[PDB]
RNA sequence: GUAUGUCUAAAGUUAUGCUCUUAUUUACUAACAA
RNA sequence: ACGAAUCUCUUUGCCUUUUGGCUUAGAUCAAGUGUAGUAUCUGUUCUUUGUAACAACUGAAAUGACCUAGGCUC
């Protein structure tokens, strides 16, 4: 029905194709000239006294906690 | 007739999957001492549609029959593919918060990329508490309760009790439930099947 | 077994299919008239057509042998049982 | 109702178990009516 | 019995019509009628499930080739 890509179109037919002679818009000269190199109260309490995973990096974390209330 | 169209942001994506299968599907031939058909490549890139699936949904992909080092070309690839998503989406929500021009259809597609993502870290966070016990520390729960019973006695709190057949407010009580369950469904006139069945019910 | 050896195999067979039972160059040309017997050549021509027919009948053999819904289906069933 | 897609639009190229009869459902469809 | 050829089957090998992308699973799951068509239903009844032998002939018609309308042959 609608398939996935294999065999890319190769710009073998569009080299054996002839000229069309249109002026793009990009090809248009732009930057024409090249450059070059040189060369009490506190008691009564209950308490008184990296990673390479982009779904656990620290930021990601912190970033969902943000971004869902 | 050599039209060739750039990249966009309406296209960026089905050109950035093209690229990515064609990408596995050429490390899985060279990988492939057998020289196999283009046929057999579509059971191969199919298989790697599904595990990309499979790790949307964070369920594991555990396809039994496959060798290991294609199992683990594919878990890299959408490892890459999943690291493109995620920033991506981080990005979007940045610029969503900024106020920037974006797609509504971009915004919604990054609402629901974001939920997948949200859900995802979620069940890997149930699977971390499961995995290695709970947060609390039991001393901690103890202390807590110790606390809880603590308020309560001093309180002469007696508590509720199962609600049996004595109650002059119950069919009261029931009659509020059953109003402000009604006001979800006063204003929208067109209702869902289970918005239906609350109705009725 | 590889196709090296299914090659060699098939070879091997062939060559016991025939246990059963002059070159002139024109160098200007190139062309190298190799004239042979012309009953042998038929003899392959038939040789080779029968061994085709018969792999073509073995096929519909296999095929009229019987969890699916189409033809193709039941295949497919049939390519994850042999699994 | 449309995109869209087919169709037509005229001149003759020199060879010797069944048939039947009906009534009912359900589904789909319907720029047809309500 | 060994060698070979032909045929059938069985075991394996070959997959021999044997899944051909991506996105927010791409998104959302209904309140209909009569009129017509189409198909599908189901019932419904009945129906029904010249030939041989014997006796006889082996062949017709056309116009033209011989002889003097007639007579045989082709």
């Amino acid at each position: 029905s609608h398939r996935p890509q294999l065999e890319a179109r190769s710009g073998a037919k569009a080299a054996a194709y002839t000229p069309t002679g249109i002026e793009h818009a990009r090809l248009l000269p732009g930057h024409t000239t090249l450059k070059y190199r040189k060369f009490s109260w506190r008691k009564g309490t209950a308490f008184g006294r990296y990673i390479n995973d982009m779904t656990k990096s620290e930021y990601h974390q912190e970033f969902l906690h943000k971004h869902v209330r | 007739n050599e039209i060739v169209k750039t990249t966009t942001k309406q296209r960026l994506d089905a050109y950035y999957d093209l690229e990515l299968r064609n990408s596995v599907m050429d490390d899985i031939l060279e990988m492939m001492p057998e020289s196999i058909r283009q046929k057999k490549a579509r059971t191969i890139l199919q298989h790697l549609s599904e595990a990309w699936r499979c790790w949307k949904a964070n369920i594991p992909w555990d396809v039994p029959g496959m060798p290991a080092p294609i199992k683990k070309i594919i878990e890299r690839y959408i490892k890459s593919k999943a690291d493109a998503w995620v920033s991506a989406a981080h990005y979007n929500r940045e610029r969503i918060k900024r106020g920037a021009h974006v797609e509504k259809t971009m915004v919604k597609k990054n609402l629901g990329r974001l939920t997948r993502l949200w859900i995802k870290n979620e069940q890997e966070r149930q699977r971390q508490i499961q995995k290695n016990g709970p947060e609390i520390t039991p001393e901690e729960a103890t202390t807590i309760f110790s606390v809880m019973v603590e308020w309560l006695e001093s309180r002469s709190f007696s508590p509720i009790p199962f609600p049996p057949l004595t109650y002059k407010n119950d069919t009261k009580i029931l009659v509020l439930a059953l109003e402000d369950l009604k006001d979800v469904y006063a204003s929208k006139v067109r209702l869902n099947a289970s918005e239906r069945e609350e109705l009725a019910l | 077994i590889s196709y090296d050896q299914l090659a060699k195999l098939s070879y091997e067979k062939t060559l016991r299919n025939l246990a059963t039972q002059k070159v002139q160059k024109d160098t200007k040309t190139g062309k190298i008239t190799i004239a042979d017997d012309d009953k042998l050549v038929n003899k392959l021509a038939v040789s080779l057509q029968s061994e085709s027919k018969k792999r073509y009948e073995a096929r519909k053999r296999q095929m009229q042998n019987a969890s699916f819904i189409n033809d193709k289906n039941k295949q497919f069933n049939e390519k994850l049982s042999r699994e």
